């Protein structure tokens, strides 16, 4: 919307992990 | 699927989330499964749903990892071995009898209102 | 993973299959799991290992429908709902305190010995 | 092996069922 937008994403995770960013 | 630990909802107000019968402490392991550790690509596309993935690669839940749902104090988590392999339930903080047990999901999964921060 | 009524081994003798510590009479359900329901394609080659297909698509086996090994007298079975839904594991046979609950398959997936026949 | 072989199949399925040919 009026700004740069990134469709695709190397970093593309679904779910998070019980301690690990 | 109804174990005298807990059991699978399909609750009188729930989703398809979990619930306690306990009576459990903070630090219980509530239940365990294995899971299968993939690569992302047509996996993550056709696992699409239910996949705990995490900084390296998109894993399935086996055990019931999918039914937990997201809620703003969910008493109960899970540990993970070395890797996505085996998959554990602990309970984050003690539940009482007729709880819900969930997880939260993390950078990824949005939940819906931003009210937990306390800034 | 063990429950009063069996345990998942991981045996002494016995690759990963199940372990009935009962105790089971003919028609009792050991346990039931949900399962996936997807078409062939990439799923059939991604999960191309444990999914419990049928005449019509390809399923996943949620609960311990997979770890079910091939055995020449398996004292147990399944049964699904409508579908490749909901998974259910009944004793064919009454079982008795250490045997071993497994599953057969069907026209695909083959055993070894073609020893299960008397003409 | 000098006969018909058929490699792909409409037919191709994995794990058989309770009661369903
Ligand atoms: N608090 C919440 N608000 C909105 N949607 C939620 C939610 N908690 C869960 N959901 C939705 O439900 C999905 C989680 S999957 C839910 C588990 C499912 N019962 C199972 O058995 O697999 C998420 O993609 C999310 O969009
Ligand atoms: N009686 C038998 N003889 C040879 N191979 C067998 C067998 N029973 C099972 N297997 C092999 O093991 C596979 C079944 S998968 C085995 C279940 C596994 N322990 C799990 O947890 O998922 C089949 O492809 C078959 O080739």
């Amino acid at each position: 919307g009026k700004a740069p937008r990134k469709q695709l994403a190397t970093k593309a995770a679904r779910k998070s992990a019980p301690a690990t960013g | 699927m109804f174990n005298d630990r807990v059991i699978v909802k399909k609750s009188p107000l729930g989703g398809y989330g979990v619930f306690a019968r306990k009576s459990f402490e903070k630090g219980e392991l509530v239940e365990e499964c294995l899971c299968i550790v993939r690569h992302n690509d047509d996996w993550g596309t056709a696992l699409e749903d239910y996949l705990f993935s995490r900084k390296n690669m998109s894993a399935m839940a086996l055990g019931f990892g999918a039914i937990f749902n997201h809620s703003k104090d969910p008493n109960a988590r899970h540990e993970l071995t070395a890797g996505l392999k085996r998959m554990r339930i602990f309970t984050i903080k003690p539940i009482a009898i007729g709880e819900e047990i969930t997880i939260s999901y993390g950078d990824d999964y949005w939940l819906s209102r931003p009210r937990l921060t306390q800034n």
